[PDB]
């Protein structure tokens, strides 16, 4: 069959499912850059922005 | 127009000292000869600051405003004491008994709760 380096070659002419494969990527992302923000917020001590702004966190 | 515990219950006003109008700017003698005391001392809280303890010894050590998290239990009321007349013409309240202390808990930004007892003991 195929490679296993070519196994998303399938979507190639099925608009579909690349539509629904793009989707599943966004709510990928989505999902991690909410996840990151609710780690970061978890984390963050906003107590000090002179000596402990975010970039030293 | 005087109110029943009915009218009062639930709607926030047992914890809110009484008014005086506007009108009442007058003035009260305090005849020196005629001792005094105090029927009912009211005190109705209306915002609690926190003074913050910033890491570093110096900076700016600010009192920052608060929310309270304990809802309408924060008055002192039915305070009684002696209004004593000194010999200087000053008058000093010594407090005797009432209903003087709340536990109080207030919530600074990042969600410490602050429990206080607000009080007027002695
Ligand atoms: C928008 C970006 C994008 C998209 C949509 C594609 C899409 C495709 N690539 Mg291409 N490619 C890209 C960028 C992209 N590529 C980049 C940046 C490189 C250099 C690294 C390549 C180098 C490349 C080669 C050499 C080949 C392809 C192939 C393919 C096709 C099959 C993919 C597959 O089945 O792998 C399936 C993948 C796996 C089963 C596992 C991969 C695991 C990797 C190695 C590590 C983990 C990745 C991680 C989970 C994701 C992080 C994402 C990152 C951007 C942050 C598909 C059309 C193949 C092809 O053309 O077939 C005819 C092929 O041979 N691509
Ligand atoms: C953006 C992500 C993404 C999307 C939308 C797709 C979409 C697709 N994949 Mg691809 N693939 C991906 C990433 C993705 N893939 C990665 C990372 C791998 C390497 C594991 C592969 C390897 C792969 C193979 C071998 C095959 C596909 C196939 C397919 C198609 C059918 C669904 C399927 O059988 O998947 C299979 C199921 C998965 C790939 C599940 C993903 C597993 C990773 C590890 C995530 C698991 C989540 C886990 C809970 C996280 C743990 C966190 C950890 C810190 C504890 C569909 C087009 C099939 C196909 O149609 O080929 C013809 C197929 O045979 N994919
Ligand atoms: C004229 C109307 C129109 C509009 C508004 C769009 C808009 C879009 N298309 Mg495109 N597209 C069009 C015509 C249109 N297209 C036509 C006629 C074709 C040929 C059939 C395509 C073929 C095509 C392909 C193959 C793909 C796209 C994708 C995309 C999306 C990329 C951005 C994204 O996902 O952001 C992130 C999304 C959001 C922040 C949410 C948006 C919420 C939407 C707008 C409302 C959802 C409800 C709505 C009823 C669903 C249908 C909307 C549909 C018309 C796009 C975007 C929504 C890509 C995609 O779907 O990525 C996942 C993709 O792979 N389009
Ligand atoms: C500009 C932004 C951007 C672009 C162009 C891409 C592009 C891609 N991402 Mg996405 N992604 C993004 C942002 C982006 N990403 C962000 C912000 C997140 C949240 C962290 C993700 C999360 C994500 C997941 C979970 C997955 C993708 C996958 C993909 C690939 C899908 C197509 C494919 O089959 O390639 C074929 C694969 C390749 C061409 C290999 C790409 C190699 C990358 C570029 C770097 C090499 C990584 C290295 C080998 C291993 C890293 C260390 C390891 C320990 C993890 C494509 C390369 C999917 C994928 O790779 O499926 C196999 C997939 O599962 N992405
Ligand atoms: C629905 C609307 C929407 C809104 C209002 C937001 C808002 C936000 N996002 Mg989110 N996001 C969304 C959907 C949305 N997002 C979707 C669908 C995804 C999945 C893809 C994400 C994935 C995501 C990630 C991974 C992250 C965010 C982040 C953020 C925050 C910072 C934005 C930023 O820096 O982007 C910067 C955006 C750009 C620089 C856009 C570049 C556009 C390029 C250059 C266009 C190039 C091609 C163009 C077509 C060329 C032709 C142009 C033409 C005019 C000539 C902001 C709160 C960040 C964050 O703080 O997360 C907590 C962050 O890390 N978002
Ligand atoms: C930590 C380990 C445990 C993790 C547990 C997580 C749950 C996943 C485990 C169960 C896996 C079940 C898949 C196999 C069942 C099935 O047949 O496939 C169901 C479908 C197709 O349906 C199917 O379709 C098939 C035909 S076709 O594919 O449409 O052509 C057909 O064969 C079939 O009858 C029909 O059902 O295939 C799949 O969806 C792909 C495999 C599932 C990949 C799991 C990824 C995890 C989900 C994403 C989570 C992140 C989301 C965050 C962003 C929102
Ligand atoms: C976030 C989730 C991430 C998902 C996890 C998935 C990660 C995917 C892992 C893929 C790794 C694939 C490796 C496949 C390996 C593999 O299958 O090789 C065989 C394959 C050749 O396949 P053909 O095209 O012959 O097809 C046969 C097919 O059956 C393959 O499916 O070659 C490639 O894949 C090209 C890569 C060359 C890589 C060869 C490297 C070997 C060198 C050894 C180096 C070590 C010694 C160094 C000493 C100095
Ligand atoms: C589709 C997948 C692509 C993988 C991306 C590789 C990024 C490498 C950087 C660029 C150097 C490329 C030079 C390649 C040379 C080249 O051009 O290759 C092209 C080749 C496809 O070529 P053809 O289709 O001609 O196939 C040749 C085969 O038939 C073998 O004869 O692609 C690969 O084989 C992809 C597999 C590379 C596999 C890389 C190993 C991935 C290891 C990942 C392990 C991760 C740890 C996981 C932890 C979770
Ligand atoms: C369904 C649903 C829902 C839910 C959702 C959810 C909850 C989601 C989540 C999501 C999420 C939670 C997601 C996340 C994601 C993540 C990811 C996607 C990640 C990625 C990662 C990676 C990619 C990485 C890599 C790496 C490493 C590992 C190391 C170093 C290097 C690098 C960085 C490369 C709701 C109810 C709302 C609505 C309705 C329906
Ligand atoms: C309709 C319906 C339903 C629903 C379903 C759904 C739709 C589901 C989905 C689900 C989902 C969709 C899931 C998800 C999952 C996810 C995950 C599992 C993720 C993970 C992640 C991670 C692991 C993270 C990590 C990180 C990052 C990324 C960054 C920051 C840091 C940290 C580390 C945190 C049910 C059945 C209930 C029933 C009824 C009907």
């Amino acid at each position: 069959g195929l490679p296993w380096y070519r196994v998303h070659t399938v979507l190639i002419n099925d608009p579909g499912r690349l539509i629904a494969a793009h989707l599943m990527h966004t709510a990928l992302v989505a999902g991690w850059a909410g996840s990151m923000a609710l780690y970061e917020l978890a984390t963050f001590d906003p107590s000090d922005p002179v000596l402990n702004p975010m970039w030293r966190q | 127009q005087t109110l029943t515990y009915d009218d009062i219950v639930g709607t926030g006003l047992a914890n809110k000292c009484p008014t005086l109008d506007d009108t009442a700017r007058g003035a009260y003698p305090i005849d020196s000869s005629q001792t005094y005391r105090i029927a009912r001392l009211c005190l109705q809280p209306t915002t609690f600051l926190v003074k913050e303890e910033p890491k570093n010894k110096r900076q700016e050590a600010e009192f920052v405003p608060t929310k309270l998290v304990t809802r309408e239990t924060t008055s002192l009321d039915q305070i009684q004491g002696e209004l004593k007349v000194n010999s200087d013409g000053s008058l000093t309240f010594v407090e005797e008994d009432g209903i003087d202390f709340q536990p109080v808990t207030v919530q600074m930004a990042g969600g410490e709760r602050i429990p206080l007892l607000f009080t007027v003991k002695n």
